[PDB]
């Protein structure tokens, strides 16, 4: 039951050239373990790239190649493609058994780097009627498509009752989510100023607002 | 044109049993090795096992002997794989794809099937208006909370409101989903005029017109 272990993400920009590995827990791995690379675009869209080490699957674009380099299996993007952006899961067959990596997610900068616009909104009072308060933190237009958020009341961090989505594309191909924090409304009424913080590629995006 | 069309999405409470169908098109079905895998978030990809439709013959990861069975059928060319006892940990996108034995790999994927095995029962969201805190523009917002299951849909002014408008990706809180849309339009056109936001819940067979006021 080997483990197989993939680079987590890398990021390139066109017309670079990138290598993605592949390594086994087993040890190193052979033309035996017969290396595949697979593709998942957005929407969980599978196809094969690479079978039995170097095989290219029917279809696929020159620019992919397969290899060993070292231990390790590789796959190889010449002149990367924003098209190629995506997830890039290698497997082994060793033990009869066909062991996935964890696959590795590949951005290729197809667009100006973008910081988010926030926007805060306060708990409606028709929720605070229910003894309820959620507070909206809507980030727009940002890319990379990758954000950490933090809130505060008051200065101080809270993470009890936060949930933020996962990011997805908006119409002009840049990136969108949102963040919610949900008080009772006795909570709610506990501290005066609420902040919601968005981080993105190390740069912190504020806002703010007091209850009252 | 080699080609996998999956069985759509399925919802199923646990202790029942799916099937799930995979049909193939382009080529000789019973010469080519169907794979199944699994694919749970924080989770990558699992290879259940797989099948020789011309053979009959299987192989399958350990792990999910008692819990997968193969079959096929050279008449209509379509695989299938049924799960039994269904338990939260079987909520996923199941895959079939082709093996081709000169390849040594997989080449073609089906689409993926979604198969959530749960127990919640269908609840209607409350909504309520996002007005700013009381620039050229102004975004203005609806917060969807609480239902099941997805999906919602909201729309401004009848539609009549198109461009500037966001709907974010629905998130859980609670076991229950909890959405949120907006729509940022000219300072000048609010409150001056009025934006409504118009959501519905199909599941629930729920709709609600709420008005964004001034705070
Ligand atoms: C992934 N899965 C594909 C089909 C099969 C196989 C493999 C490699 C080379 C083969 O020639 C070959 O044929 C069958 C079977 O005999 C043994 C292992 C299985 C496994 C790997």
């Amino acid at each position: 039951d080997a483990v197989v272990t993939q680079e987590s993400a890398l990021t390139t920009s066109p017309g670079e050239t990138v290598t993605l590995t592949c390594r086994s827990s087993t040890g190193a791995v052979t033309t035996s373990n017969y290396a595949n690379w697979v593709q998942e675009k957005p929407d969980h869209l599978f196809t094969g790239l690479i079978g039995g080490t170097n095989n290219r699957a029917p279809g696929v674009p020159a620019r992919f190649s397969g290899s060993l380099i070292g231990d390790k299996a590789a796959l190889t993007i010449t002149g990367a493609q924003t098209e190629d952006e995506a997830i890039y899961f290698c497997a082994l067959w060793s033990n009869n058994k066909l062991v996935f990596g964890g696959g590795t997610k590949l951005t290729v900068l197809g667009q100006p780097k973008s910081s988010p616009t926030v926007t805060l909104f306060p708990p409606s009072s028709e929720e605070l009627s229910t003894a309820k308060a959620t507070l909206v933190c809507t980030i727009t237009d940002f890319y990379p498509g990758v954000v950490t958020v933090d809130w505060k009341v008051d200065g101080t961090p809270v993470t009890a009752g936060m949930e933020t989505t996962q990011p997805s594309k908006q119409s002009n191909n840049k990136y969108m989510a949102s963040s919610y924090l949900t008080l009772t409304a006795r909570a709610w009424e506990r501290h005066s100023s609420y902040s919601c913080q968005v981080t993105h590629e190390g740069h912190s995006s504020n806002k703010t607002l007091s209850r009252a | 044109e080699v080609q996998l069309q999956q069985s759509g999405a399925e919802l199923m409470k646990p202790g029942a049993s799916v099937k799930i169908s995979c049909k193939a098109t382009g080529y000789t079905f019973s010469s080519y090795w169907i794979e199944w895998v699994k694919q749970r978030p924080g989770h990558g990809l699992e290879w259940i096992g797989e099948i020789l439709p011309g053979s009959g013959d299987t192989i399958f990861n350990e792990k999910f002997k008692g819990k997968a069975t193969f079959t096929a059928d050279t008449s209509s060319n379509t695989a299938y794989m049924q799960l039994s006892s269904l338990t939260s940990e079987d909520s996923a996108v199941y895959y079939c794809a082709r093996w081709v034995l000169d390849y040594y790999g997989m080449d073609y994927w089906g689409q993926g099937t979604s198969l959530t095995v749960s127990s919640a029962s269908t609840t209607p969201p409350s909504v309520y208006p996002l007005a700013p805190g009381g620039s050229a523009m102004v975004t203005l917002g609806c917060l969807v909370k609480g239902y099941f299951p997805e999906p919602v849909t909201v729309v401004w002014n009848k539609g009549s409101l198109s461009t500037g408008t966001h709907t974010f990706p629905a998130v859980l809180a609670a076991d229950l989903y909890t959405l949120s849309s907006s729509v940022t339009v000219s300072a000048s056109s609010w409150p001056g005029q009025s934006v409504t936001c118009n959501v519905a819940h199909p599941a629930s067979s729920t709709k609600v017109d709420k008005k964004i006021a001034p705070s």
